[PDB]
């Protein structure tokens, strides 16, 4: 029935670390530290309620404990378990939950020969920096492909405005040359009909060249836009695995923590 | 936005063919020149057209113009017929002859804005979104306010805009400055030109340091009329003549003393005292100054003028629900990933107004949910600044290991639009890529707005259509509701209420404290510093509390800008709060401190819920009344155009600035085109001839820079690092590529000032394409703040926050420090003492050789001071463990660190670099240098500096906080900033933080 030996007491932990542990948990999850003041006998309780991680200071006076002025309980564990049986609405209706689900120091693991660190941690860490190098590489050519795509997406839109300008040239060539061809036809001036045609045929000859250059880009786009989506689903497949074995590498430090000193991580330094 | 003169081509050949489409359907190939102006083309086309059918139909040359398609896919009407062919940024070499339509002057002006901001202005005309069209129209009155305000007392008010007084924010110079004044006076030299040869003459003066410029002009004409036997009234008659006929300028750059600040408050002379150097001033004719201020009109644009029942939120007696229909374009491996789902949360800033809710999980191959998500909140309880934050997430399962969730894409929505109407009807938004390094399922700091990029994951939603349009209540009812709910002193209390004010912006504020503040919320206006804390205490999912809170802020005492800036960060989105924060700035933030914190103030524009807000109008207002801050206002905005999340917001903001910054737009465009030529040459060096040797690259460089079209673009323009520095002719003699892999360019110009020799005769800057510089910017800026704090406390610790500016995606400028070397370079000017071990005294000896004589004590003082400065700074910022090649020292003895981006990258052990070489110098070459009395007072400088920053720890934590939405990976969550709380030891008392830093210093000398 002792404090330092509880599940939910971690003590010397940073606020950022408990934020990382309550991330997206359900209401009533909770965890206790010593206050970031690092002050003796002065503690902080975080619990999950309303999507937020909410901080409760736990007071200490005459050996008694509590977290308001009227201060009652003998120990902190009597204080916490009292609110595990019934709601801390007793303290404030504004938060109506019990200290439902503790997060435990231990109760988290993965024969404990020293090889579990010197062999199986270095193994999981090597497996973690390889998949982290791949994902950095993926995210490099992911952003590269992303820019070479928009470069092509605008260039084909340029081709769209150019082809628009040439197609209206054709439709004004036919507009303002119909009744000159029709006038030249009855003057027997085939020499002048073929100048208009030799120029019209040269007009829609070039428009055929830029239309072909457009599709030849829409093709390089189509095929790069696809190899782009593949790079995305590859990252999304690599992200969860990367997290999974990053945590494995982390909590394999626990048996370095059971050894109690990071001597053997510094052996892995040097 | 243009890699070359044609699509995929850097430069046009000297001659090229151009297809010319006439208003008749004839097509004419014209051989022209790369430079052939459009007037040359139009003439020689209509001269060759007579060789092609149907010439009869063409009107006169002067009645037509060209239109073509730019590499920006703009159909651009080339009204400015004076441009060269090769400057059009043509996509393909063709020109379509058309009759000009629309206001010529306007169209010519928009092309010039488009080049400046980097995108065609006409892309804005096509925007469906009415917020955009309302923004464009409704900020044109902030521009008319500024143009009229600066064209008021022409030409002085027009000069005060272009050449604003560069002043310290207070004339109270701290004592250590005054101690370099001869019995409270300063000696100054005034220079004058004698024109037949531009000969020059000088007049030395001793004057009270607090003389206004006109009083300086008095003491100079008074000294030249010494022997003129003038009467007291004839003297007044020519003192008056010169006081109003001339002004003073800084020799070597474009700084002017146009306003009657005391002389020593002008920054140039505040440092001439601090550095003990002679302030060199040039007397100049006012009519010559106003001559180079060409009158600039501001004309309202076309969109400015024309365009071709409801119920209150608080009647809605129902909870909130939101439908998620389906997704699109989701890139997921159907078998590595088991299922997908949409996660949502209703957020006011970063605090969930209610717990999150998800759709049920769904297979990858069919991303459809058609699910109404119900939220534990009342629609009346919605605060105005509420926001829906959502993401698509993947899951991968296992029993021997936990189930893993990852975000695939994210998006945020404003529940109330800019017309404070609550959204309704079915909606669809494309989602953004999850930023690198983020693993939170949601991203509530990301910008609200749909991803414009195509083939990106598109999610559809529906918001309840309540029987009519719904608006947020008008302030009237909100206040009377506070009067409804309010009907439903102290000692220790007030002691702790102010004991809360001391604590930094990120301190743990436990529940008992926030609702204790909410209780004494009315006693809080006696300690207005507490306002940010009390706001985080408001339960924003209660309209009762929020209403009561609006009343307190409406009558809140103005806090000072260093505090008001926090309320513009991401944790304070309420438009009333932010409005109060802006009013504090526009009445207490000097143009100086505005220029100082401009990076952050621009950055927090990303958090603004809507385009048109009180903040942007304040920054834009100031940006158009002060061309110094307007310069960096432009470049900081322009530097992030590429980021499509803000390209619109910033683009619309730049459009306005460029449309009203006057004749300065012309200068900025010359800067932009100069940078464009530099980026297109470095892109060529990095992409094409990367494989070529380093001397092959050198020859392409010098030959390319030999080209006339290049030099005419890279010579004669203003340095974006400081527009006061004119950059004249290039010294190709000195230009070079550099040893880094990205091979930055060392660029060196002559200084064209008539008296350039009195400042620096040639100015050199490094241009680096391929490195993210904005960490250097923020680090160098922050270093400038810390030097500013120390100086005002009296600590004469000299830092070197050299000029750094990002102009785009991994590209910018870095000021070269003249007569400076690295510590690695200086060890290499020494010899090997130990066994393959550089000589530790080598630094001390090189400093002796460069400072022979009575100046030796000065250099040791400068080194021991600047060293102490960077020692403290780099530890606080975690910049501690630097390589010898990243620490530099001038021949002067001033030490300073460099390449901060290089360090943060190399990241993925020592508190700070206090090597032995430094101790040799600090102690003046002594044995057991850690026990002397130079070191005894050196570590007394370090100590006093550390607590001097902790005494201002609130300002810095706020500056960094404002940078979170920037996208810098070093600044993605408030967890990142937690490191500065550890080095400043803010959860410990002063003496504990002191002893913490002292143990780090004993470990910093690697033993002691
Ligand atoms: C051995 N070093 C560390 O262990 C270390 C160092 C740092 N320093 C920075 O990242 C940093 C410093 C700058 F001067 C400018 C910039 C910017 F923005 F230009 F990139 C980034 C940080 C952390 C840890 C951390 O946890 N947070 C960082 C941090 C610390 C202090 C203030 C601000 C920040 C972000």
């Amino acid at each position: 029935m002792s404090l330092q030996d509880a599940e939910w007491y971690w003590g010397d932990i940073s606020r950022e670390e408990v934020n990382e542990k309550l991330r997206d948990t359900a209401d009533g999850t909770f965890l206790v530290r010593d206050a970031s003041t690092k002050m003796h006998g002065d503690y902080t309780l975080t619990l999950r309620k309303g999507g937020n991680n909410k901080l409760i200071k736990i007071f200490h006076r005459d050996g008694k404990y509590g977290f308001s002025d009227p201060l009652t309980f003998s120990s902190v564990v009597e204080l916490i378990n009292h609110y595990r049986n019934e709601s801390l609405a007793q303290y404030n209706p504004k938060l109506d939950v019990k200290l439902l689900y503790p997060v435990s120091k231990y109760q988290q693991d993965q024969e404990d020969n020293i090889e579990a660190v010197g062999k199986k941690l270095h193994e999981y860490n090597t497996q973690f920096q390889e998949k982290s190098r791949e994902y950095d590489r993926l995210y490099e050519e992911y952003t590269r492909t992303s820019q070479e795509i928009q470069m092509k997406r605008t260039a084909i839109e340029a081709f769209n405005e150019t082809i628009k300008i040439f197609e209206e040239q054709c439709q004004t060539q036919e507009r303002y040359s119909k009744e000159y061809i029709e006038k030249f036809k009855r003057e027997g001036n085939e020499k002048e009909i073929q100048r208009i045609m030799h120029n019209y045929d040269k007009l829609k000859s070039r428009i055929s060249e830029i239309i072909d250059s457009r599709r030849r880009l829409e093709e390089d786009l189509k095929k790069q836009a696809a190899e782009y989506r593949e790079i995305d689903k590859r990252m999304n497949s690599i992200k969860p695995d990367l997290i999974q074995l990053r945590k494995t590498r982390d909590q394999y430090l626990m048996w370095l923590t059971q050894k109690g000193v990071r001597q053997k991580k510094l052996n892995e330094w040097l | 936005p243009s890699s070359g003169e044609l699509w995929g081509i850097h430069l046009m050949p000297p001659r090229i063919l151009v297809e010319c489409l006439l208003p008749n359907g004839m097509i004419v190939t014209l051989e022209c020149l790369r430079e052939a102006t459009l007037i040359t083309i139009k003439h020689e086309l209509f001269k060759e057209a007579r060789k092609y059918p149907l010439h009869q139909l063409l009107q006169d040359e002067s009645s037509y113009i060209f239109v073509s398609v730019t590499q920006e896919a703009e159909r651009e009407e080339f009204f400015d017929e004076t441009r060269r062919l090769c400057d059009l940024r043509l996509f393909q070499p063709f020109l379509k002859v058309i009759e000009p339509v629309g206001n010529r002057e306007e169209k010519i002006l928009n092309r010039e804005i488009g080049f400046a901001i980097g995108m065609p202005v006409c892309e804005f005309d096509m925007v469906k979104d009415p917020e955009v069209q309302d923004f464009r129209r409704n900020i044109l009155n902030v521009c008319k306010e500024a143009v009229d305000l600066r064209d008021l007392n022409s030409p002085h008010s027009r000069a005060m805009y272009v050449y604003p007084p560069n002043v310290e924010s207070s004339p109270e110079l701290p004592k250590h400055i005054y101690n370099k004044l001869d019995k409270g006076q300063i000696i100054v030299v005034i220079w004058v030109i004698v024109s037949p040869n531009n000969d020059k003459q000088k007049y030395t003066l001793k004057i009270n340091h607090d003389c206004v410029p006109e009083q300086v002009i008095a003491e100079a004409i008074r000294k030249k009329t010494r022997s003129m036997l003038l009467s007291s009234e004839q003297l007044k008659l020519c003192v008056l003549e010169y006081q109003g006929k001339y002004i003073l300028k800084v020799c070597g750059c474009d700084e002017y003393f146009l306003e009657k600040y005391p002389l020593s408050q002008y920054k140039y002379i505040r440092s001439c005292i601090m550095l003990g150097r002679m302030p060199n001033l040039m007397l100049m004719a006012k009519e010559s100054l106003y001559s180079q201020l060409p009158m600039d009109c501001f004309t309202m644009p076309s969109y400015s003028r024309r365009i071709s029942s409801t119920k209150s939120l608080w009647v809605i007696n129902s909870a909130l629900r939101i439908k998620i229909l389906c997704a699109t374009y989701v890139n997921v491996n159907i078998r590595d990933i088991d299922k997908i789902y949409v996660r949502t949360g209703i957020y006011h800033g970063g605090e969930p107004l209610c717990d999150n809710v998800n759709t049920q999980r769904v297979p990858c191959s069919n991303p459809r949910w058609n699910e109404w998500l119900n939220y534990d909140i009342y629609i009346p309880d919605l605060p105005r600044a509420a926001r829906l934050c959502l993401s698509i997430c993947s899951v991968k399962g296992r029993k021997g290991a936990k189930e893993e969730h990852c975000p695939l894409a994210w998006g945020n929505i404003n529940l109330f639009d800019y017309t404070d109407t609550l959204v309704s009807g079915k909606m669809a938004l494309n989602l953004w890529p999850v930023p690198h390094g983020l693993e939170d399922l949601l991203n509530p700091i990301g910008v609200t707005g749909s991803n414009p990029n195509k083939e990106t994951p598109c999610l559809e939603l529906e918001f309840d259509w309540f029987s009519s349009v719904v608006k947020f209540p008008d302030m009237s009812v909100i206040e009377e509701h506070a009067n409804w709910s309010v009907s439903r002193l102290r000692e220790n209390d007030k002691e702790q209420l102010k004991a809360i004010s001391t604590r930094d912006p990120l301190s743990e504020i436990t529940e008992q404290e926030k609702d204790f503040l909410w209780s004494h919320r009315h006693y809080c206006v006696t300690i207005p510093e507490i306002l940010p804390k009390l706001l985080l205490s408001v339960k924003w999912n209660s309209r009762d509390e929020v209403a009561q809170m609006y009343c307190l802020v409406k009558d809140w005492p103005p806090i000072k800008p260093e505090q008001a800036m926090e309320l513009l960060d991401c944790n304070y989105p309420d438009p009333m709060v932010r409005g109060f924060a802006v009013r504090c700035l526009e009445k207490y933030l000097t143009d100086d401190k505005l220029s100082q914190y401009l990076i952050q103030l621009v950055q927090v524009l990303k958090y603004e819920q809507y385009l048109d807000n009180l903040l942007v109008r304040f920054l834009l207002k100031k940006a158009l009344t002060n061309q110094r801050i307007g310069h960096f206002f432009f470049w900081h905005l322009k530097s992030e155009m590429h980021n499509k999340t803000v390209s619109q917001r910033f683009g619309l903001l730049l459009e306005s600035y460029c449309r009203a910054c006057g004749m300065y737009l012309k200068h900025l465009n010359r800067q932009v085109e100069a940078m464009e030529k530099l980026i297109n040459l470095t892109d060529i060096l990095k992409q094409e001839k990367k494989d070529e040797t380093q001397k092959v690259q050198m020859k392409f460089l010098v030959e390319q820079m030999r080209r006339p079209d290049f030099m005419d673009a890279l010579q004669g323009f203003l340095s974006p690092l400081n527009p006061a520095h004119q950059l004249g002719n290039l010294r190709l003699e000195e230009c070079r590529i550099m040893s880094s892999a990205k091979r930055p360019l060392w660029l060196n110009w002559e200084n064209p000032d008539i008296m350039s020799e009195l400042l620096f005769q040639n100015n050199e800057i490094i241009f680096k394409n391929g490195d993210d510089l904005r960490q250097d910017m923020l680090t160098l800026q922050i270093i400038r703040i810390m030097e500013n704090i120390w100086q005002n406390q009296g600590l004469d610790l000299r830092m070197l926050p050299y000029g750094c500016l990002s102009i785009g995606d991994c590209v910018g400028l870095i000021e070269v420090v003249r007569n400076s070397h690295t510590i690695m370079q200086i060890q290499c000017k020494g010899g090997l003492k130990g066994a393959l071990q550089f000589n530790s005294h080598t630094l001390h000896q090189w400093l002796k050789d460069k400072n022979k004589g009575e100046i030796y004590d000065a250099a040791i003082d400068l080194f021991t001071r600047s060293c102490a400065g960077y020692c403290v700074a780099t530890f606080i910022l975690g910049i501690g463990d630097r390589h010898n090649s990243n620490i530099m020292v001038k021949d002067d003895g001033q030490l300073f660190h460099i390449d901060f981006g290089h360090f943060l990258d190399h990241k993925k052990r020592v508190p700070f670099v206090l090597t032995q070489d430094f101790l040799i110098v600090i102690s003046k070459g002594a044995q057991e240098c850690t026990k002397t009395r130079e070191f005894e007072r050196f570590q007394e400088m370090c100590y006093k500096a550390y607590l001097a920053i902790r005494q201002h720890a609130n300002l810095f934590i706020n500056l960094f906080s404002m940078m979170l939405g920037s996208g810098m990976p070093e600044l993605q969550s408030f967890d990142d900033i937690a490191y500065i709380r550890k080095t400043l030891a803010l959860d410990k008392t002063e003496q504990e933080a002191l002893e913490y830093f002292m143990k780090q210093m004993n470990d910093a000398r690697h033993g002691g």
